[PDB]
């Protein structure tokens, strides 16, 4: 783990982002030299994406602030399996327009590890996820 | 009057003798003691007098809930609530939100042909939860997005024809 940390070609670079990825959804020096950042987001890449994970957790440590990360959140997987799932399963623990259409993009985008990792998130994940957008949808029209 | 049991409303409302002593007060202070009393009689008496009761204590809230509670009750004169709704129409919105909220017939009907006569699709659709897509597809014979977005969620052949529309 030191000498990847220390690493840190484009394979690599990228599985050393999922890690972090991974990482950063189960929860240091190392991570606070590492914390411009907002708009390399929006848009070295494995970086400014591990970088934008890690502000998102922070957000998310700290409603509104809520909101702009999982916007951020959508924003990525957009950009971008096993990620859609752990977004959908944080879309779930959390239960406007812009939201409803960052769902509707997220369902029009929707193999074993992604089923594993759903199995290890619920200890039927595209039903359940449907069923999320709908309970979305419907908090939607009510507001 | 309570604890116990202008004059020719008196010399009615004796020959009568709890409902028309309230009614006489509510009609006589139209103000909080009016409400007050039509309402607590309304309440201990649950055509005509219902109907009266029922508009009485609607304006008096509506004034100072009472919309779902006198509506299920007349449910359990189509055109005078038709008339009232007509009325009531963004208070109304938010009360059959609430409503609607606590479910989760005719009173259907009579909401569906008050909201058909972005707004009014959208009550439309809270209502109704298929009507709401055709609308919105009518209407569409950035709205384009809009639209095809709002019916690819609520769908959620139609989202391939959607996708394929948007993409040219």
């Amino acid at each position: 783990i030191e000498s990847i940390a220390n690493f840190s070609l484009v394979k690599s670079y990228s599985w050393l982002l999922f890690e972090a990825s991974c990482m950063e959804g189960q929860k240091v020096l190392n991570a606070i030299v590492s914390k411009d950042d907002v708009i390399i987001p929006q848009d070295v890449t494995n970086s400014m994406r591990q970088t934008l994970a890690p502000y998102a957790v922070l957000s998310q440590f700290y409603d509104r602030e809520d909101w702009g990360q999982a916007l951020r959140l959508l924003l990525l997987l957009i950009e971008f399996h096993y990620l859609v799932l752990l977004v959908a399963k944080f879309l779930y623990p959390i239960f406007e327009d812009s939201v409803a259409t960052v769902i509707e993009v997220i369902e029009t985008k929707w193999s074993n590890l992604y089923e594993t990792i759903i199995e290890a998130d619920k200890s039927a994940t595209l039903l359940k996820n449907l069923r999320k957008k709908l309970n979305f949808k419907l908090c939607q029209a009510f507001m | 009057f309570q604890l116990h049991d202008i004059w020719k409303d008196l010399l009615c409302t004796f020959t009568v003798p709890h409902s028309a002593f309230y009614y006489q007060l509510s009609l006589l202070f139209d103000q909080e003691f009016a409400l007050k009393c039509i309402s607590k009689s309304a309440e201990y008496s649950l055509q005509d007098f219902k109907e009266k009761q029922h508009i009485h204590y609607l304006n008096l809230l509506i004034h100072f809930e009472v919309l779902d509670v006198l509506r299920l009750g007349h449910e359990c004169r189509t055109n005078f609530l038709q008339l009232l709704l007509q009325e009531d129409i963004d208070f109304f919105s938010t009360l059959l939100r609430l409503c609607n909220a606590h479910s989760d017939k005719i009173v259907d009907s009579i909401l569906s042909q008050n909201l058909r006569s972005c707004f009014k699709k959208l009550y439309c659709f809270r209502m109704l939860n298929a009507a709401a897509e055709v609308l919105y597809q009518y209407i569409l014979m950035i709205r384009k997005r809009k639209c095809y977005l709002m019916v690819i969620n609520v769908l959620s052949v139609t989202l391939t024809d959607l996708r394929d529309e948007l993409r040219g």
